[PDB]
């Protein structure tokens, strides 16, 4: 699963 | 389908001074085609944060600013000393990109694993990493 640094 | 693919090397790997969160910027590449948007790979060598203190984290961003939405897979791996790709990850479908916006694995491989030489992964102590995109 990616993953964001971000909303 | 726009597919386009980078192959970047980070030097003296084994070197790098970055703390955790700090973040190591690849040249800024093109998906070239109709509108040339603008990407750049970004790495954490030392993890994001204490969840990944032990990783290396890998993510895509788009730079430029898209028309719209930009829906886009990608799998990022790491070409070993024979320069065979190993320790892939891919997302499993696209993922929704607008200015500024990663997505990546804050967990891409371990960093003690990543530095044994015994694993081939950074002959001459260089990373090499090769990212596959498709905008879809």
């Amino acid at each position: 699963k990616a993953d964001t640094t971000t909303p | 389908v726009v597919k386009f693919s980078y192959m970047w090397t980070i030097n003296n790997f084994s070197f790098c001074r970055e703390k955790m969160g700090e973040v190591i910027k690849s040249s800024t590449f093109s998906s070239g085609a109709n509108d040339k948007l603008k990407w750049c790979l970004r790495v954490n060598p030392k993890g994001l944060d204490e969840e990944s203190k032990d990783y290396l984290s890998l993510y895509l961003l788009l730079v430029s600013c898209p028309k719209s939405e930009v829906r886009a897979k990608f799998k990022f791996s790491i070409l070993n000393a024979k320069g065979e790709e190993t320790k892939a990850m891919e997302s499993q479908r696209a993922y929704r990109f607008v200015q500024g916006k990663d997505w990546g694995f804050k967990k891409f491989i371990r960093r003690d694993f990543l530095l044994d030489e015994a694993n081939g992964l950074l002959p001459d102590d260089k990373l090499t990493l090769f990212c596959e995109v498709s905008v879809v």
